[PDB]
């Protein structure tokens, strides 16, 4: 069965930054 | 009848005006939301089984505008499934409007949008922290009674996949097998303590070796040692909860064990953090998608 | 032991000081004046039955200072019998010394000194508006817990000399005869709804001829109606109540038919309002002395 | 055998006032 993983540990960046006024 | 595309469309019209605009549909509108969604969350088992890919939110508390910015980043259902964890009212202007936006999808997709229990989706609370305040002023007393049927069948928890485990609070001592939040019946009042009361108030806590007693004198805090080994019984790898306003939208518990996620940046003008969104792929692959102010 | 007049001469040490000097007395001290009061109360019948002649006070709300003022006009114990209708906790600055010098004296006279339960003395209430938090700076979280499992037990209402009904709220549309106020088993949580919730809970209200529905969201209004009829039901001739802030400390409704008494003045700062206490004889006459600021 | 009166009915003060600062 799958099992969780995070996109740190692939070499993804983990945070999308997004901003607003 | 239930003009949802109308009730939709004329939530969302108000979508890059200026801060501040209203949206008051009709009492009957609004009536009808809370019914059809009701009838909902009552035919969908109370501990919900989703699949991913699957977008997570945290705590909304009446910040209308801001939940809009949510979704323009996140994908207007039906493009991203969606589960929140709770606390959409109080401590925010817009309360109705952000319900009724939630109830809105819930009903168009009842299947790709799914809603938790909080805290504050509770009569006791939301009388007090501004939400029922809003009814009063907008609408009538019979309103919120009417709300307060619909928020009493809301789910409790959802498990997804087997290896995520999602609620508004926190664990509980009482919690053992899953069967005990199946034996839950609806509809149900939050109680002032047991089970029931605890995955919707309890913290985690750095410091406790165990379970402590909390600051807000409801439910308990836990420690890394029960997160550990709640995760090892149940075969689960994750508890993702909200509940706790974090500054950088997302925070990390027992060596990334747990994640505390609140989705309201700004949190009713008295706090400078961000919101943050837990999106998750097909593999159960987990990226942060954060809202900061600037 | 429970050095008792220690403890109330402590308390009463700070007469005419500066505003602001608080008593700290000990967790121990404390703790046993919450277990024998308890054991008095749940000793004493739920529903009392006194005799005149007697003062009654409204709301205090941990204005200590000025309950003090209440006792210098009105005579320390025992020179005179006392009857609170609750609401002592939470608003004010002071609600430990408040609530203590009100169980010492419960222990020291408790044939000629008496205390009802308010709305505010309950764990979802008190939590709230400042008594816990004044608990949990000056003591711990257990003591707050002791607190209320103590107030679980305080009586409900009394009848004095088979003509005055007192209670802290008003009437309640389930009320039908007074077995039901003593069928009543303590400890109790101030429910959600029903017999007890609105005793504690409901307000008297001139535009409605019967019951409506209330603007805090529990209980009901009742109107100048159902108070005569309550009145001919049971052969009483006047209801005293508090739970309402009023300018004068008290105020009629429905032809000096029911009597609304509030001890607090200048509530919690943000009213101009006045405190008033009121004397009955042994004829069953009604005098008011006030307490007022210039 | 008794009887609720009132202070106003009697001719008697009503209201006993205490002023302070
Ligand atoms: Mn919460
Ligand atoms: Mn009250």
């Amino acid at each position: 069965t799958r099992r969780v993983s995070f996109a740190d540990s692939f070499g993804f960046n983990l945070v999308s930054v997004k901003e607003f006024d | 009848k239930l003009n949802l595309d109308s009730i939709i469309g004329r939530l969302l019209e108000v979508q890059g005006s200026r801060p501040g605009k209203n949206v008051q549909l009709t009492e009957n509108e609004i009536r009808g939301l809370c019914l059809k969604s009701r009838e909902i969350f009552l035919s969908q088992p109370i501990l919900l089984e989703l699949e991913a890919p699957l977008k997570i939110c945290g705590d909304i508390h009446g910040q209308y505008y801001d939940l809009l910015r949510l979704f323009e980043y996140g994908g207007f259902p039906p493009e991203s499934n969606y589960l929140f964890l709770g606390d959409y009212v109080d401590r925010g202007k817009q309360s109705l409007e952000t319900i009724c936006l939630l109830l809105a999808y819930k009903i168009r997709y009842p299947e790709n949008f799914f809603l938790l229990r909080g805290n504050h989706e509770c009569a006791s609370i939301n009388r007090i922290y501004g939400f029922y305040d809003e009814c009063k002023r907008r609408y009538n007393i019979k309103l919120w009674k009417t709300f307060t049927d619909c928020f009493n069948c809301l789910p409790i928890a959802a498990i997804v996949d087997e290896k995520i485990f999602c609620c508004h609070g926190g664990l509980s001592p009482d919690l053992q097998s899953m069967e005990q939040i199946r034996r839950i019946m609806r509809p149900t009042d939050v109680p002032d303590q047991g089970l029931l009361c605890d995955l919707l108030w309890s913290d985690p806590d750095k410091d406790v070796q165990g379970w402590g007693e909390n600051d807000r004198g409801v439910s308990f805090t836990f420690g890394a040692e029960v997160v550990a080994k709640f995760l090892h019984k149940h075969d689960l790898d994750l508890i993702c909860r909200a509940h706790q306003v974090v500054e950088d939208g997302y925070e990390f518990f027992a060596k990334r064990q747990l994640v505390t996620l609140f989705s309201a940046p700004n949190y009713c003008g008295e706090f400078d953090n961000a919101g943050a969104m837990m999106s998750v792929d097909e593999t159960l692959m987990c990226s942060f998608q954060i809202l900061k102010p600037a």
